[PDB]
């Protein structure tokens, strides 16, 4: 119930003065305690165009949020904000946020068009990159907030309404809203919140919500990660009614299975970012879940649908591995398409990668078709063949039909082929 | 019924529509002087019409002859007439020579409108059925009696009206008998006009502390002769006082606070403005219960005061300067030492109003001051008119006494009340010592032929005050059976008497089955019947029906015929 | 504050009781009961329908805890050791067994099977869905699901939580068409906290005392709980016009049944509703649950709480008002199945016409009551809802008799407005 | 299972009995209702502010009503236990009626409301029973437990609270013949009193007993904008309430901050605000001075407060530590925000609700002039820091072109030759726009 400052990909104090504030695909921030204050160190993971710079601080900002053109800082109480653009052409500035008696700042975020700071009471004050205010709003009490290039995402928690996510696209002049005050499905730690844990009590006290990262994908798809170690995503973010919640990656079983498939409890993974299943993340082994030590190389671990069953896995069987590949391709198909008709062809590989994904999707359908042929089930094969897209894949399905010792298998696929004409 | 309780607002809105024009003054209020209830009702109406800026004229009328003369003088522009305190017991359209065809405009369409509306506003119960039922110009502010206790009379009147063989004639006589038994009834009073107008104000929403105080004064004006009415209306006033008093109780007194309070108000005479001894001595009830008129009564009073432990020096001290020890123990002392003498009814609950630092005053005292100001505030057919002129003038003194800025006039009224009660006591002991009241088997006559200050009793109010003194004295005597009393007072200048037929009443505080049924004053019909024949220069013009002026020589034959008259 | 007991629940759930006679799931087609032969559990699957749905029995060794009935199958499951038994009644569809992924703290809470898809919930907040052969098809994460009942194509997913509270969700899954109508909206069902002999056992069986989650004859979602009320959706298709109308009140209705007194042994277990015909089991005894094998559910008409405390005489003034309200609420319900679901029972038009006739008859009785009351404004208001023009002629006939000249002309004015409409 | 579970009856701007017999049932914008016990029962008194269209009246009461609601055409009375409701139109042409609500075990009426189209009665259980003006029932619905109700001419706004779903509001416009909905059970940002209810308060315990949720009123605006007032002492408006997706909860007033900045410097707590209604920056609220939050029977004059954003920073306001001085840099920005929000609110009712008083266009034009004047002042302030990009960014929001010419003059005079070309380019672009 207590409210204390927190930033996306934020690390607790731990035992070392070197505390990291935020992880970004283009940079990261680490704070060092010089016995009197936290010196802000900003370093970039990008090419030499983004130049690493460090300076001396006195105010002690407890919050941070990096972007492609600047980084914002602030404090919970008397939270002066100093958004210092990375480029030297745009000079930095300092301003003091309004505050009430006992009010505290919970999180901060930055956008190319606006800058938004959250409050414990539930204020949604919005400013500009130069410090000039633009609007002040109120919602449910905020615990964290993350901003994209044109849209923002905030999570609201209260003792009555509880966890709830808000999706807003302030934009330059277009206030596109899709999900306001909507409850979020992330399961707050309950067994983990109990007063018995190893190497996690400090983080739990610092972050009772347990949320570790709130970054986005390449296409602006919000991503949720916490102490539950479940990677949440907005499947149909375009349609609020048709929106879904599919756990793209489960860290625990993935780290259980990668080593040898045996039992392990020290392979905790810190997520970094996401860009078309290229989920770069920190792979640290030990009792330091948070990157208290200097961060290792952000090696990538691709997502996997939670279709794997412990009974069937206690190596991977080949019959159902292609089923998981099918499900992953199916769930990523709309994710790749949405950019084409909404954000346009900006990466430039969307058409070819979508064609490859659809080809792999129909190939997985064909493999499951052959597997059902080994099951000697006409109805299963017909249901699987209903979803075939490529005409050549349909012809291959016809060819499999005449081979898998089944006369009725051939005629239904031939009728489907006739329907394509 | 004509105007019930629930539709007073309709009458007020009709008055506003007809005569709320700032161009002229089309509203005239006829008020009966020598009536505190009518005075308070007219003060309420004056304040209400001052709030709405309705120009109005207030005329004090003493007798029916003045009413007729003023109506004859009344211009045709005035399209709203208020009769306060009278007009409900006579054929007003016949008395004023009113024909609806000459006052009707826009007859069409089942509706009718008239160019002048007369609103009668009084409490005397013998409603004239040709007014309450058979006239549209005359509009009566009923209090709910007609809609509940005049169904049979309504049917009898309407059948005779519409019908203009043997069965038909028999039924007509049966119905006409119902009308006749409705008449030949004594004139009583059931309600107070002040309470009726306060009900109207509650309907309109203009109620405030000043209006509530006027209502309390009007109601308390009825406690002397119609104590059943006052006891009926008391709970409503008690509720209103609680409703209107601000919640900021027990606050410090400031020079602006006006406080209506319900506190023990003993039934003495001007207790707060005179000595305790004089309050007991001149009280009507104490006199009746102790017979202070004789010599032994004063000894009884002194013995009572000694019994309570109040020294005569302290008892005779003015109430303001009485020692705070005794003045704060009046309730306990009266509880201990009043049931012994039968004065348990002295203890009572009343309304006391304090205006800042000006000292308390109760409604009982206030109405006595108002009555005193009405009575003594300031060849034969001309000096009497001079008396009527002075009597009308006193109405405005009593009216100005109501204003909070004229306390120097209310104090003069209090002094006059004490003087008049002293004179009444002296004349009462003079009457009861000489045994002037001649007991009869019909009515106990009493004629004042000679004595001191006999010019006080030409005023009907003072004569009624003396009559109330005598009636209170007689009511507490068990041997004396109930019987109407007659008072007369010779006016030497005009050589005319003032006969005031009174009515008996049961002892105060005695509640029985026969007490519940009110006593009806039958003298009005007797006087009118005796005057109709045997011309005797009788002047029957008072709104108080049972009061006439008769020649000095014609008094005895008049009383002889009245004895022969079995009407009363 | 540690209330996290999310025991598994099934429609028409029954506690174990002193004996082993416990109902897994009871539906309109049939009832499922249990008994223990000192080593295992025996599952009795019966049918109340025509002899086509023949009764069959199988031996259970896994200790099933949940069940779900369908027109083309029946599912079984257990709280711990997540396993699956959608064994169809018809032999054309082969039965399959699937292993539910079970984790620490995770437990199966509810199951739901449809002819086109089968869905199982869990206390963790998952919406795993399998195909007709048991192969996973789509897994979704929501608020912790404790109840899950579905129609042929519609699912009324209910999610509860300490940090989120009660939250209903109705969605269209279909064969291949994903549509959504209501998601994550709160529902007004009352948690039983005031409430013990034979009650504490059922409270240990289920936290919120939900009895059943059956649908209507036309697929209208319904909810029945300890408050003993039916919650129907008039405008279920429209999201902004959603309505939760109480339909029946068992506690209120049972007063006047016995003698008009306070009775506690005539408890009611409803099964289903079909056009003012609700079949309910008149269980008699100290135990609420039916220990004996389930008898025929007695039919009972719906009565929303219009009665007041102040065989039993019913005020004709309020009797016709209650019939008026019943006809009005059922009119839109009958029209719901017309433009979308069409004619399937062969009686929708006739019952609609009869309901409209009774609706206008109640209108006429109300008009007569208002005329007796001599309320011109009330009659004018009541004359604005007359459906049949012949009922309007009857209202005109009543108007000319109810001692009101203005009533006649105003009713004729409304009628002449209807003349040229 | 206690405290907030007590759905004790509440009416807008209610009052507890306290230590006297006087209690205020309701304080709408059109009047107030007071009750006094006549030592055995209550006598209701209803007064109206607009004396000239209504007339006050008082009547004897035997049921001891606990709820009231005043409209422009009639007032409705309610009861907490055995909640027999009574509806009485002010005009005599319509006859008042009484009805008895269906009461169950543990049930108690929480709030009542009325509308010329339908009359709505609340219920602790969460019922949404409704009737017509004349008492005939229309529909019965069940929702989250209703705790408060307030209705405009044709629209009804309610807040639903439950121990499991939290504070959820719902703005429904019943309409003359179209029940057009605008919100349903949506979450709201009002702060319920929790810390202040932890046995640390002086004289507030009685009021909190009277109203467990501490919500003082739910009054509308002159343009139909819902507003909320409670313990936090901040108004909550719905700027773009027409579109459900465009839901906006903007804190428009900060009572404590305004009181402090007008009190001379002290953080006075003896001043309490009892709001009645808001109409275009005109917030009518009784400012009781003393230890008692609720007013007394002689209801004080409704002193008016102006709306002010919570942009006032204490750090900036304590520049002159102790007519509290205001930082001119932030004062103009706050005036900009106020003009912006007021213009946005007025535009919503301009095309949709039409003209209301015949002067909305002129006041909107004056407000837009002040809106651009604030932009000009902020432009000059940015130019004072020699930040050309700041002034350039602020100049793109200018509305009137004459204000843009004034910005050109500011750029050419405030030692910024480089800003001249960019502001001229903006003006030349506006030539074709």
């Amino acid at each position: 119930f207590r409210y204390m400052p927190f930033s996306p990909a934020g690390t607790p104090f731990g035992f070392t003065d070197r505390r990291y504030l935020t992880m970004n695909e283009v940079g990261y921030v680490s704070t060092v305690k010089n016995s009197e204050q936290y010196s802000i160190t900003v370093s970039f993971f990008d090419v030499g165009r983004f130049r690493e710079y460090h300076f001396e601080d006195l105010f002690g900002y407890d919050l941070c949020f990096l972007n492609e053109k600047g980084t914002l800082f602030g404090q919970s109480k008397t939270g002066q904000i100093q958004y210092r653009p990375h480029d030297s052409i745009h000079s930095n500035w300092t301003k003091i946020i309004p505050l009430q008696a006992g009010e505290r700042i919970t999180s901060v975020a930055a956008t190319p068009v606006r800058v938004i700071v959250g409050t414990s009471l539930g204020y949604f004050r919005s400013f500009n990159q130069f410090g000039v205010p633009f609007a002040v709003e109120k919602t449910s009490p905020i615990v964290a907030l993350t901003a994209q290039n044109y849209r923002v995402f905030s999570v609201h928690y209260s003792q009555f309404h509880g966890l709830s996510y808000s999706l807003s696209e302030l934009g330059t002049s277009s206030k596109r809203y899709y999900k306001r005050e909507c409850p979020l499905p992330m399961s707050l730690p309950n067994i983990n919140s109990d007063m018995k844990k190893d190497a996690n009590l400090d983080y739990y006290n610092f972050n009772p919500m347990g949320i570790k990262s709130l970054f986005f994908s390449s296409y602006g798809d919000p991503c949720i990660f916490g102490s539950d170690n479940t990677l949440l995503l907005l499947s149909k973010w375009r349609s609020p009614e048709e929106s879904k919640w599919l756990p793209i990656l489960d860290s625990n079983m993935e780290i259980w299975k990668m080593s040898g498939g045996k039992e392990t409890t020290d392979i905790h993974v810190w997520p970094l970012a996401l860009a078309y299943d290229t989920l770069n993340c920190i792979l640290v082994k030990g009792k330091h879940i948070w990157p208290e030590f200097p961060l290792p190389l952000p090696s990538e671990m691709e997502i996997r649908m939670p279709v794997f069953v412990k009974s069937k896995l206690l190596q991977i069987p080949v019959s159902m591995a292609a089923e998981e590949e099918y499900l992953r391709s199916k769930v990523l198909s709309e994710l790749l398409t949405d950019t084409l008709e909404n954000d346009g062809e900006m990466y430039g590989n969307e058409n070819e990668v979508l064609a490859a994904l659809n080809g792999a999707y129909d190939k997985a359908l064909l493999r499951l078709f052959a597997s059902a042929c080994s099951d000697q089930n006409v109805e299963k094969a017909l249901s699987l063949a209903h979803e075939l897209k490529q005409d050549r894949a349909l012809t291959a399905a016809v060819k499999i039909s005449e081979r898998a010792e089944l006369p009725s298998l051939v005629k239904k696929i031939n009728n489907i082929r006739e329907a394509r004409y | 019924m004509y105007y019930g309780i629930s539709q007073f607002s309709e009458a007020y809105n009709k008055i506003l529509r007809n005569s709320s024009s700032h161009s002229s003054c089309q509203l005239v209020i006829f008020v009966s002087c020598l009536n505190i209830d009518a005075l308070c009702a007219t003060k309420m109406l004056s304040l209400l019409f001052k709030k709405q800026l309705v120009q109005s004229q207030i005329v004090p009328i003493f007798g029916y002859s003045e009413l007729r003369r003023h109506y004859s003088q009344l211009d045709d522009n005035i399209n709203s007439l208020l009769l306060v305190g009278f007009g409900g017991v006579i054929d007003l359209e016949a008395f004023l020579e009113i024909d609806p065809q000459e006052y009707v405009i826009d007859t069409d369409s089942g509706e009718q409108s008239f160019r002048r509306d007369i609103y009668v506003l009084d409490a005397h119960r013998p409603w004239n059925l040709d007014n309450i039922f058979g006239s549209q110009i005359i509009q009566c502010f009923d209090d709910g009696t007609v809609d509940d206790t005049l169904g049979e009379q309504k049917e009898a009147y309407y059948k005779l009206l519409e019908l203009d063989r043997k069965q038909r004639k028999k039924q007509i006589h049966e119905y006409e008998g119902v009308l006749e038994e409705y008449y030949s009834q004594g004139t009583t009073v059931v309600n107070s006009i002040s309470a009726q107008i306060y009900s109207l104000l509650s309907a309109i929403g203009e109620t405030n502390l000043s209006n509530l105080w006027l209502n309390i004064l009007g109601t308390t004006s009825l406690d002397i002769a119609y104590a059943q009415v006052y006891n009926r209306l008391y709970p409503l006033l008690q509720d209103e006082v609680k409703r209107l008093t601000p919640s900021s109780r027990n606050s410090v007194k400031t020079p602006d606070t006006l406080t209506l309070n319900i506190q023990p108000d003993y039934y003495l005479f001007l207790l707060r403005h005179s000595s305790l001894y004089d309050s007991f001595y001149y009280s009507n009830y104490v006199n009746a219960k102790l017979s202070l008129w004789n010599e032994n009564g004063k000894k009884r009073l002194h013995k009572m005061f000694a019994r309570m432990g109040i020294p005569l020096s302290t008892a005779q001290e003015t109430w303001l300067y009485m020692d705070h020890s005794i003045k704060r123990e009046l309730g306990i002392i009266f509880d201990k030492n009043l049931d012994r003498y039968g004065l348990q009814d002295i203890i009572r609950d009343g309304f006391v109003r304090t205006l800042g630092y000006r000292g308390s005053i109760s409604a009982s005292e206030f109405v006595e001051a108002l009555t005193a100001l009405l009575e003594v505030g300031n060849n034969s057919a001309q000096k009497l008119t001079n008396l009527r002129k002075r009597w009308v003038s006193n109405f405005w003194l009593s009216w100005d006494a109501l204003d909070d800025r004229k306390v120097e006039l209310l104090n003069r009224g209090i002094q006059l009340a004490q003087d008049l009660q002293r004179a009444i006591f002296n004349t009462g002991v003079a009457i009861l010592e000489k045994k002037l009241i001649k007991h009869l088997r019909i009515y106990r006559l009493c004629v004042l032929q000679d004595g001191p200050d006999l010019d006080l009793y030409r005023n009907p109010l003072t004569l009624l005050r003396l009559g109330n003194w005598l009636i209170e004295c007689c009511a507490e005597s068990e041997d004396k059976q109930l019987l109407p009393m007659v008072l007369a007072s010779i006016d030497e200048n005009t050589d005319t008497y003032l006969v005031a037929g009174l009515t008996p009443r049961y002892p105060r505080g005695l509640d029985t089955i026969h007490t519940k049924k009110p006593i009806l004053n039958n003298f009005s019909m007797a006087f009118q019947q005796i005057t109709a024949e045997t011309d005797a220069k009788v002047r029957i013009d008072n709104f108080e029906s049972s009061i006439i002026e008769i020649r000095r020589e014609d008094l005895s034959p008049f009383l002889e015929k009245l004895t022969l008259s079995g009407l009363l």
